[PDB]
């Protein structure tokens, strides 16, 4: 069983009106709340141990900047350096398990400044290179400035 | 593939990552959400569609090549995630599937389904002998809902039936064809409509659209 | 025209087109029958995916725990059991003789569906919703999941 | 630091002396990292307003030419590695295939860090994929901007 709900959100045919009324109607007849329990369960979320420490490496200075295998074992230190407690999550052979949802939403937003700080370590980069590039070029030109 | 759901997110895409979980809450999410016109959230692994009564271009054979072949959760929530699980779960190891489309009359089911037949019979590659049995089920859509679906009170037309489509497969991939089966015809509503309500469609699609030769050869 | 005649070994991926739950103003029992099949549905839903779960936490050595939720499985139960679910009940009530009404049907289903959690009607012979004024007689209610 | 010979300060003194237009051996703040990025120290800008609000008390900007040798001489070794770059680009990538798209890179590059202006980007493409277009490969551009 592969399963698709569908939802109506007006009765007027239209593209932009919505009812929050009508849909919560249809919230009850289709039991959505009832479907979010068993995949909502002890453990909340999960993952396997590759694109996770794909996913956060950048957060584990051990993993920075490559790589490190084997995965388990720099999700393992990963989670060791971020200081998570124990409690919050949990290993397994080929999953790594996330029992809270707040930890994905702190982690997201971790990873998503270290982006930024990506961002500043290309820009330094690009434009000392064009620095670089105009030094190189008027360097060559003369004897002394 | 280090790409996730959590990227191009707008609301959240989850109902399991919803922190306090109540009516509320979801009801902010879906507003959110197809008010920014991203009509698909999932719980878990299952699909919630919302009708947008329109066409978005999230249909596109380009956008079919973005989402073949990668795994579920690894990028923004569509339908054909659903279908590419399935297909994959059917295909590398050998499970027979099924998806199950519930929900409103007018909430946009049927097009769903039309749009996963329209999606397997692409990502098989298998041509005219696929695109025969897409165009047997496409074109005989009409027909059984013109038969066996009429006006209720909610609704101008509703499912009155459930439609079944097998899609039969060989090992090799190639397409061995597919079984129509109806389910739960309301039968009282041929004999007695309620009040407000509708007889199926087809006697008076019978009675209006015919020529007087025509109705005077039925008697 | 497009199914095989050969009696080959195949694989099917199945589509299944079908209404979802649904509450009138008026319901009848074409709706009683719908409103089964939904039940059906969310039994065999739930249930399927539970053991889905529990493969995957059994594959990873990750102890389950119990969750709460709604049981499809009583609601079924009321509508599907052969000696006194309610289509059984009525089938009786249009094979067994007599003065067969629509109020007879109801006084059945207070004698035989009293002592159940989930039936409510006011003339129940157990009824905490007796005195529940948002009953009107000739009537009753299912607690299905919605 | 110990610090630096008479040979790094006078290397240090060329580019001090291309970027001073008006030759009166000091420049202000907003030109003042263009020699240490011309040098191929490259500090952030957020660090160099750091590096001239450590030392001026006034809020001015003045800045001599000895603090301005130590902070030189703080950042001389401090030249991010090679690998670290190559897998800073490899973040951005679409698919892992070692390519990025090239509007979502646009976007990227002037709503974060310290902010590449117009011309800037619209450079950056070009240099990345001058073959175009749309999608810009990162393996001969990131070879060719970190070797000095
Ligand atoms: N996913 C979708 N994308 C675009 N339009 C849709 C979608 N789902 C439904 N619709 C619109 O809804 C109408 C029919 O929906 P349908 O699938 O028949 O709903 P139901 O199955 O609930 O009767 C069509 O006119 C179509 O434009
Ligand atoms: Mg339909």
């Amino acid at each position: 069983p592969n399963y698709i709900r569908c939802i109506k959100p007006n009765d007027k045919k239209a593209a932009h009106i919505f009812s929050e009324s009508l849909v919560c109607h249809q919230i009850r007849y289709l039991g959505l709340l009832e479907n979010v329990r068993v995949r909502r369960a002890g453990y909340a979320f999960r993952q396997a141990y590759e694109p996770c420490l794909e996913r956060y490496k950048m957060l584990c200075k051990q993993t920075w900047p490559h790589w490190k295998g084997p995965a388990r074992s720099g999700v393992e230190v990963l989670f060791n350096e971020l200081e998570i407690p124990v409690e919050e999550y949990s290993f397994g052979r080929s999953k790594i398990f996330i029992r809270n949802p707040r930890t994905l939403f702190q982690l997201e937003d971790l990873r998503k400044q270290r982006l930024e700080d990506l961002a500043t370590l290309i820009q330094k980069i690009y434009r000392g290179w064009k620095c670089r590039t105009h030094f190189l070029l008027m360097k060559g030109l003369n004897d002394i400035f | 593939v280090k790409s996730s759901l959590l990227d191009n997110m707008i609301g959240v895409g989850d109902t399991v990552l919803l922190e306090p979980l109540n009516e509320e809450t979801f009801i902010d999410n879906l507003k959110k959400r197809f008010d920014h016109n991203e009509i698909y959230t999932y719980i878990g692994s299952v699909v919630i569609s919302v009708n947008p009564y329109r066409s978005l271009p999230i249909y596109s054979p380009e956008k079919v090549e973005d989402y073949r072949n990668r795994n579920f959760y690894e990028l923004s929530p569509h339908i054909f995630a659903l279908s590419d699980e399935a297909y994959r779960s059917l295909r590398d190891q050998d499970k027979d599937q099924c998806i199950l489309i519930t929900g409103e009359s007018g909430a946009g089911k049927t097009e769903a389904s039309k749009l996963v037949m329209s999606y397997v019979a692409a990502v098989c590659g298998k041509g005219a002998e696929v695109n025969q049995v897409k165009e047997q089920l496409l074109q005989s859509t009409p027909v059984l809902e013109a038969f066996g679906n009429a006006k209720t009170v909610r609704n101008d037309n509703s499912s009155r039936f459930g439609k079944y489509m097998d899609i039969e497969f060989d090992f090799k991939g190639d397409p061995l064809g597919g079984v129509i089966s109806n389910y739960l015809l309301e039968k009282s509503r041929v004999v007695k409509q309620p009040r407000g309500e509708r007889n199926f469609h087809v006697f008076y699609q019978l009675l209006s659209g015919a020529s007087e030769e025509l109705l005077h050869k039925l008697k | 025209s497009i199914k095989a005649q050969t009696k080959v070994r195949k694989k099917v991926m199945g589509v299944l087109d079908i209404y979802g739950f649904e509450i009138f103003e008026d319901n009848s029992f074409e709706q009683f029958i719908i409103n089964y099949c939904n039940e059906k549905l969310q039994q065999i839903f739930i249930e399927l995916t539970l053991k889905e779960e529990q493969e995957e936490y059994i594959r990873e050595d990750i102890e389950w725990t119990h969750i709460d939720y709604f049981n499809n499985a009583i609601i079924c139960d009321l509508i599907e059991n052969n000696t006194n679910g309610i289509l059984a009940m009525l089938d009786e009530e249009c094979l067994r003789p007599g003065t067969v009404t629509d109020e007879t049907f109801l006084e059945k289903l207070n004698q035989v569906c009293a002592t159940h959690q989930h039936f409510e009607s006011r003339m129940s012979k157990c009824s905490r919703f007796l005195n529940d004024t948002t009953l009107p007689h000739s009537c009753f209610r299912i607690q299905h999941y919605a | 630091a110990d610090q630096l010979t008479e040979e790094q300060i006078a290397e240090f003194k060329e580019a001090f002396s291309l970027f001073d237009k008006d030759g009166d051996g000091t420049i202000t703040t907003k030109e003042l990292g263009t020699v240490m990025r011309s040098l191929g120290q490259n500090p952030t800008e957020a660090e160099l307003q750091d590096m001239i609000n450590e030392v001026d008390a006034d809020g001015n900007g003045t800045i001599d030419f000895p603090e301005f040798l130590t902070m030189m001489a703080r950042k001389m070794k401090d030249t991010d590695s090679e690998e670290e770059i190559r897998e800073a680009f490899r973040v951005f990538d679409k698919d892992g295939n070692g390519y990025i798209s090239a509007a979502e890179l646009r976007h990227v590059m002037t709503n974060l860090g310290e902010k590449l202006t117009d011309e800037e980007v619209d450079e950056m493409i070009r240099e990345a994929d001058i073959d175009g277009d749309g999608q810009v490969n990162y393996e001969e551009f990131v070879q060719m901007m970190t070797a000095k």
